């Protein structure tokens, strides 16, 4: 047997071993987090081998190993797809998880439940691998709901805090809304195509109808937090910073884009769904970037940045470039995780302060953190030859060279400018200027765990784009012919955003005070979407669940019609029947009436 | 959160609270310390301009217009201290606060460790038991027949007395219990 | 002088913008003192049982008992069939049922008349 | 420990009944106000201000800190709706309807401009992409026994 | 304005009691009284799992048809097959536009 | 690790440092038990700024009802020690 299948299966299998030891005498020892981190590093090293096999000969495989059950003509079995997407995404996720666990060994050092925290992180990684490698829709749904449950348990990690529980339930709600579309797609594909597995679905749907693809798009909008169902991702920063770095920035939130990438053969054929996907991505990537440029919490800024990048991935899918979207997923993971790590380092060195208004001049006080964050922002902005550049700059050209909605193109360019704007905001308000933090300085970044974990992702943020781009086979037709002004547009708009944001930020040094604009209020309060959509629908639903469903119907009218009416009628009849005074003069006269009636009513017609 | 509230806030309290709130929001708007110092001195001058007004109708009208000014001009995203009610670490450690009565349910093997701690706990429990009736007596004598007007509690006025209703204040879990 | 803030159901009027806290009568102050007295006696009554060493168990709260009893068992004895109650019951309880019956019956009639004339493309529809 | 007379009863017709209800619910008779006497089942339960639990002072020493409630005080009929894990009625920087107009206008404008951009798309000045073997007729599904119409591409 | 004398006195007594309690929450030196290889990790966590999985896939999973299906290997002009030894012809005399 | 185990003397030192950095109050005259009104002749508005400065120094917020009462540096030190559970 060739080692490809064995190695791909063992990579995922060894990640479950530290979970089987969760009742052993290592889980009650302070060496458990290091044990988990070592297991993830070994898994990454093992997953590097099938990736080499694919880069060599393009080897791909599906493994149907366990037959779970058979319903009539439909067979459901545990099957894994080990195509380009799976074998390329697994090592990237393992690398990021290894860095983040090493980081969490330092960030969460004083937490009494750090062992539980490590097992929880590991549980999420297992569910994400199940989601990514799934070959049928049922196994995909298993991973889909597993990552959501792990996200719920990790957002509400500090369960004594009401806001964290509110955010975790908000995540569950917003994701169930898209779970509706996932289930719709499952039901449609099972009835119409008679299969849940990917191979059959591809065969039997040469020209896929609207409804399954619209269900898939709803599920993707829910998972990746697009404009309709966007607000849960920013609120998910209630969780500890490593949770934000792993789940809600680079790995879990790309599941919707991954779902639409897995079904790109069917989406190639439906123009309406591609248009809907492009428009949803465009409005998301603009709205979230617009909200980001006026935020003051650093985690909120990075969360809106990642939501805008997910919108950009959805735009790339909407113009029929699934491989470009997957490449951008892999690139974005590196520098977005490292940006969240740098933010966590700042927060820890400043006694758990997250507002940039209390971070002063850290450029020289935290030199390594400054270098890492500067390199990450440059990678995110599409600086030439960096990891970000090998995908994002190719996306902007692709939209420019396509039969595209004009408003979507304009929105994408404006969002590209706003990305540089909010990167400027972070750098300016966190690292430049004079200190604004309390006087008892605690700044210290000389922990080897922090330095090594950040440096490993720093090297990726620089070289991964060039390494990966030059080893993948060509999966598209390149745009070799452009007008010059259209080749340089991404850099031009990025530089324009840089200059405008820097000038508007330097304006804040002047000794003038004026009241804010209405546009600033709209941006800072997130388009008033949470202030309206988290108050009006919830209030009306919760008010009807009691006023009518419970009280008017269940407690009043359903009682009134069946049991209360019966009891009242029987009571009245009993009182009427039993209220005879006992005088024989009355009921012997009654007897006379009865006898007379019988003689004529029943006797006079025999 | 430690002092008992009063039936109402006086005019002086309201204007002081407005001053502090406006200064905090101004600091939220003016990120930099020199600019904040400049406009905070301007704010203090604006407050001092009517420091000794004796027309209570005029003072009330001025305070009301100041409130209307603040509500329009407030920062939509004011700075909050991390452990303050709106902050990012407000109730973060509440999951670690465990009441002390739980220690009564420890298995004797658990109590076999920490013998000194539990001897001290037994002394504390005996102290709490021995002074309860005196505290109840003190409360009944001191308070008015109708009932207590305010939530303020009296101190210990004799020698070997403890302040009434002290156990749960003293045996607070911690601010960083774990 | 400035754009005025108007309250709503889900965004209420702030205390500092409420004209009641700025037109104070002696009777208003007496009412506030009375409210403080009621709150204070309740606080003292709670703290006396709370701090009691002897007490073991749950302090029973009559307000919670009243709330749950009113929300469940006090509702039917205080119900009267009124035109508002009858109309709301009929609408909210009957209207959705016939709305959904009409929707589903229309959809299924369309589907069956399509099956009858052999134009649905039911190919590969083995499982139902 | 709670007698029968401490339980909620019917709507109070007279002032004396109201005085007794207010005493029962631990409120001032000038503050007590029942729900309007229609047949909705509210009875004598007090109608409290429709504020949420988030609006109450977080710097007070509540008996129940998480719920911001005091032992023995009257409980709002909709407390479980207002527990602050849920519906919030706190005052906002921008007044309600100011936010609704801006949000709805923004969404309507985005939808209208997306429709317009669909009407007037963006593209490059090129002809259709050309494919050799009858526009890949055999590859794009097959049917080899049809011999489709020649699609012919010439050099330009 | 400021503390009333009884308020300050009560605060002082409570503060002394609280400080004594917090001092009492401290542990003695003996207080936790408890009652009475080089590369081993890479074989119990990698070699053993890959032994079971390889045995499972080779002799059980591949016993059933179509359980492990691989994408057909790409064939290019000029390739030599290892099965039949067939040689693929080259690609038709390029225009050589260089 | 995290912040050191802050002690009573440290709280007093920082409070007196912040007070001595205030232009209104001279360093030689100021004492731990000095009343902000009788001893230093400071108005109510002035007092509010001292409380805010203490909040900025120690990084936590003191409630307005609690804040008004604090009239001596020793009172501020005791309040901070009670909040942070400082027993030496
Ligand atoms: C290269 C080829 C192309 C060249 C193009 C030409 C060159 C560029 C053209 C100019 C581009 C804009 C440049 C300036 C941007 C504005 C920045 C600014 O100063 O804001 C002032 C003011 C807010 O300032 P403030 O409140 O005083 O701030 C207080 C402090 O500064 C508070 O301080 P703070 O710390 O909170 O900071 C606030 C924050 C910023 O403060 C804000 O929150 C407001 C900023 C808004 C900027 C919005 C720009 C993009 C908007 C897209 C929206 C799409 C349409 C939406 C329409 C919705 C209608 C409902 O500051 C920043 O962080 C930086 C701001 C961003 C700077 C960089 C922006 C780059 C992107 C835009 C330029 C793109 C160029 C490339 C294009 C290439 C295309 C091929 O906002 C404005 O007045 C203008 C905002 C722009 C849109 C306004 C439109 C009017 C809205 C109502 C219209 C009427 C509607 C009627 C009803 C219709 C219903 C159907
Ligand atoms: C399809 C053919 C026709 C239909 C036939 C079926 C319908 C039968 C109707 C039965 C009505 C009696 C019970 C209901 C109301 C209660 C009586 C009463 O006084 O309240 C009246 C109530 C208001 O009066 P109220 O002064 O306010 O009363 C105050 C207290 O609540 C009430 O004051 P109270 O509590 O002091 O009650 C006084 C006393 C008074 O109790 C009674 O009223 C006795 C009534 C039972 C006689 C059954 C008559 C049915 C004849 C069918 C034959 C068909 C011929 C053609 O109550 C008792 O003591 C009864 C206790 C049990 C003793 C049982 C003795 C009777 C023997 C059993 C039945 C006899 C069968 C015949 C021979 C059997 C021998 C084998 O409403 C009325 O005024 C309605 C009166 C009559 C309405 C009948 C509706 C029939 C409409 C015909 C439609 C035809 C359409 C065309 C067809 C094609
Ligand atoms: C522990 C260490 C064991 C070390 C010694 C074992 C070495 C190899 C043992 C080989 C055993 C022989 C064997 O397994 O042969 C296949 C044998 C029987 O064939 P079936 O596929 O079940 O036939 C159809 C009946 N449903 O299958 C098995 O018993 C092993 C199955 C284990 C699968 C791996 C774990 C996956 C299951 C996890 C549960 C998930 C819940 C449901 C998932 C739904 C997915 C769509
Ligand atoms: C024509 C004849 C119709 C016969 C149909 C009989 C229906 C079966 C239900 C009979 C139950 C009658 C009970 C009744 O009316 O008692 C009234 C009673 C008076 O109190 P007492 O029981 O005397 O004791 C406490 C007072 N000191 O009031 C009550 O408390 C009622 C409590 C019991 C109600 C439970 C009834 C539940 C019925 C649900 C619907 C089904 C009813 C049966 C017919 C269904 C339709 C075909
Ligand atoms: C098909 C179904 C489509 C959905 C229809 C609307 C669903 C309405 C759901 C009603 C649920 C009410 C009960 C929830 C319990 C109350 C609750 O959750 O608390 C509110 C809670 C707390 O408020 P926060 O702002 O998070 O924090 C403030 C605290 N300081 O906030 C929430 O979680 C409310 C969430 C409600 C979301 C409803 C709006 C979503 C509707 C999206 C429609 C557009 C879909 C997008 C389609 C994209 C195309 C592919
Ligand atoms: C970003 C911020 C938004 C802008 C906010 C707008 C606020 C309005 C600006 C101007 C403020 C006013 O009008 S000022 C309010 C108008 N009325 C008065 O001032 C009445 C007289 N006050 C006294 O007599 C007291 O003594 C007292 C002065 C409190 C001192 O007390 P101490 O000395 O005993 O502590």
């Amino acid at each position: 047997m060739n080692p490809f299948a064995s190695l791909t299966l063992t990579t995922l299998t060894i990640l479950t071993i530290p979970i089987m030891m969760s009742n052993s005498n290592i889980y009650k020892t302070n060496l458990y987090p290091n044990y988990v981190k070592t297991t993830v590093s070994y898994a990454f090293t093992l997953s590097l081998v099938p990736l080499l096999m694919f880069m060599h000969t393009g080897q791909e495989m599906i493994i149907s190993n366990w037959h779970w059950m058979t319903l009539q003509t439909v067979e459901l079995s545990l099957s894994f797809k080990m195509d380009y997407f799976s074998v390329m995404f697994i090592p990237v996720a393992l690398f990021v998880t290894w860095s983040i666990m090493e980081f969490s060994m330092w960030y969460m050092h004083s937490d009494p439940f750090i062992n539980r925290f490590f097992k929880y992180l590991l549980l999420f990684l297992i569910t994400m691998m199940i989601l990514v490698t799934a070959n049928n829709l049922f196994q995909l749904f298993i991973g889909w709901e597993g990552v959501g449950i792990m996200s719920f348990l990790l957002i509400g990690w500090w369960h004594g805090r009401t806001d964290a529980n509110t955010a975790a339930l908000q995540a569950i709600l917003y994701n169930r809304i898209g779970d509706i579309g996932f289930v719709l797609s499952m039901a449609w594909f099972l009835t119409h195509s008679n299969a849940w597995d990917l191979q059959q679905i591809f065969m039997l749907n040469n020209e896929c109808p609207n409804m399954p693809l619209i269900g898939l798009l709803l599920a993707a909008a829910g998972k990746s937090a697009q404009f309709g169902l966007h607000p849960w991702l920013p609120s998910a920063m209630e969780g500890p910073t490593p949770v934000s770095a792993l789940l809600h920035s680079s790995t879990m939130v790309v599941a919707g884009v991954f779902l639409l990438i897995r079904f790109y053969p069917l989406m190639e054929t439906n123009k309406l769904v591609q248009t809907m996907t492009l428009c949803l991505g465009a409005i998301t990537t603009l709205f979230t970037a617009l909200c980001a440029i006026t935020q003051n919490d650093i985690k909120k800024i990075v969360a809106f940045s990642t939501s805008s990048q997910l919108g950009l991935m959805m735009v790339t899918i909407g113009i029929n470039q699934p491989h470009l979207a997957f490449l951008h997923i892999c690139m974005h993971a590196f520098f977005k995780a490292m940006l969240f790590m740098c933010s966590g380092s700042i927060i820890h060195s400043l006694n758990d302060e997250q507002d940039i208004r209390k971070m002063g001049g850290l450029y020289k006080a935290m030199p390594f953190t400054t270098t890492a964050l500067i390199i990450g922002s440059l990678a995110l902005t599409g600086m030439p030859y960096l990891t970000g550049f090998y995908s994002k700059d190719l996306i902007i050209e692709a939209v420019n060279m396509s039969y595209t909605n004009a408003w979507a193109l304009l929105m994408t360019l404006i969002a590209t400018s706003l990305t540089a704007a909010y990167s400027t905001r972070i750098i300016f308000f966190a690292f430049l200027g004079k200190p604004r933090f309390p006087p008892l300085v605690l700044i210290n970044e000389n922990n080897p765990l922090l330095i090594n974990s950040i440096k490993r992702l720093l090297i990726g943020s620089i070289f991964a784009g060039f390494i990966i781009s030059n080893n993948i086979p060509p999966m598209t037709v390149p745009n070799t012919t452009m007008p010059l002004y259209m080749k340089m547009t991404a850099l031009i708009v990025t530089i324009m955003g840089f200059m405008l944001a820097l000038e508007l930020n330097n304006t804040t040094y002047y000794l003038k005070f004026k009241y804010p604009s209405q546009t600033y209020k709209f941006s800072n309060m997130l388009g008033y979407y949470p202030s309206i959509m988290h108050r009006l629908p919830t209030y009306h639903n919760l008010s009807m669940s009691q006023k009518s469903a419970s009280s008017l119907l269940d407690l009043i009218w359903l009682e009134t019609i069946l049991p209360k009416t019966t009891s009242f009628i029987q009571m009245k009849m009993s009182i009427m029947v039993s209220n005879q005074k006992g005088l024989i003069k009355l009921y012997f006269l009654s007897f006379l009436i009865t006898i007379m009636i019988s003689m004529t009513l029943f006797n006079y017609h025999e | 959160a430690f002092s008992a509230p009063a039936a109402y806030l006086t005019h002086q309290q309201k204007v002081l609270r407005l001053y502090k709130r406006a200064l905090r929001h101004l600091e939220s708007w003016c990120v930099h310390r020199d600019k904040y110092r400049y406009f905070a001195c301007l704010m203090r001058a604006r407050f001092d301009e009517h420091k000794n007004e004796k027309d209570m109708v005029k003072a009330t009208q001025l305070l009301r217009q100041a409130e209307e000014e603040f509500w329009y001009g407030q920062h939509p995203q004011p700075y909050i201290f991390p452990e303050s009610p709106g902050g990012t670490s407000y109730e973060r450690y509440e999951c670690y606060k465990v009441p002390e009565w739980c220690l009564d349910d420890w298995h004797p093997s658990e109590k076999a460790m920490y013998p000194d701690y539990f001897a001290k706990r037994e002394q504390w429990k005996r102290l709490r038991r021995e002074s309860w009736e005196r505290e109840v007596k003190q409360l009944q004598e001191e308070t008015p027949p109708g009932g207590p007007r305010t939530e303020a509690l009296p101190p210990a006025r004799k020698e070997g007395d403890l302040p009434p209703l002290w156990w749960h204040i003293v045996t607070r879990p911690r601010e960083r219990p774990m | 002088s400035f754009p005025k803030y108007k309250p709503s159901r889900l965004a209420t009027l702030p205390a500092t913008l409420d004209p009641a806290e700025y037109d104070i009568s002696p009777e208003t102050r007496k009412a506030q003192a009375e409210r403080l007295a009621i709150r204070s006696r309740l606080k003292r009554e709670y703290l006396l049982q709370y701090n009691d060493p002897n007490r073991l168990g749950v302090i029973e709260d009559p307000a919670l008992i009243r709330w749950t009893y009113a929300r469940s068992a006090n509702i039917y004895p205080n119900f009267r069939p009124t035109p508002k109650t009858s109309l709301l019951g009929a609408l909210f309880g009957i209207g959705p049922l016939f709305f959904w019956y009409y929707v589903f019956k229309t959809d299924r009639d369309k589907k069956e008349k399509l099956i009858q004339e052999g134009k649905l493309d039911q190919t590969f529809n083995i499982s139902y | 420990h709670v007698t029968k007379d401490m339980f909620p009863g019917p709507y109070p017709k007279t002032p004396e009944e109201r005085a007794a209800a207010a005493k029962k619910y631990n409120m001032r008779v000038e503050d007590y106000e029942p729900y309007p006497d229609d047949g909705m089942g509210y009875g004598d339960y007090p109608k409290l201000p429709d504020r949420s639990q988030q609006e109450r002072d977080p710097w007070y020493d509540w008996d129940h800190p998480d719920l911001r409630l005091n032992w023995g005080e009257p409980i709002h009929w909709d407390l479980d709706m207002y527990i602050r894990n849920r519906v919030d009625t706190s005052p906002t920087p921008v007044s309600w309807n100011t936010m609704c107009k801006h949000l709805f206008g923004f969404v309507a404008f985005m939808l209208f401009m997306f429709w317009v951009g669909e009407i007037y798309p963006s593209y490059q000045p090129v002809g259709p992409k050309q494919y050799p073997y009858n526009d890949l007729y055999l590859e794009r599904g097959g049917d080899p026994t049809k011999e489709p119409e020649p699609v012919v591409h010439y050099e330009i | 304005s400021g503390y009333t004398p009884d308020e300050k006195l009560r605060l002082q007594q409570l503060r002394e009691l609280r400080r004594r309690w917090l001092k009492d929450q401290e542990l003695s030196p003996r207080e936790p009284v408890l009652p009475p290889r080089h590369s081993i990790f890479a074989v119990t966590h990698v070699l053993i799992p890959v032994w079971i999985i390889h045995y499972y896939l080779k002799y059980h999973v591949t016993a059933k048809p179509y359980t492990v299906v691989e994408r057909k290997p790409r064939i290019f002009p000029g390739d030599t097959i290892l099965e039949t030894g067939e040689v693929i012809p080259l690609m038709k005399e390029f225009p050589d536009q260089h | 690790s995290d912040a050191p185990p802050l002690t009573l003397e440290a709280i007093k030192d920082r409070v007196l440092y912040v007070l001595k950095l205030y232009d209104k109050i001279d360093p030689e005259k100021l004492s731990v038990n000095s009343h902000f009104m009788k001893d230093l002749g400071l108005d109510s508005l002035d007092q509010v700024e001292i409380i805010m400065a203490m909040e900025d120094e120690f990084g936590f917020e003191i409630p307005d009802i609690d804040a008004e009462k604090l009239m001596c540096p020793q009172e501020i030190v005791d309040y901070i020690a009670d909040k942070k559970d400082v027993y030496e």
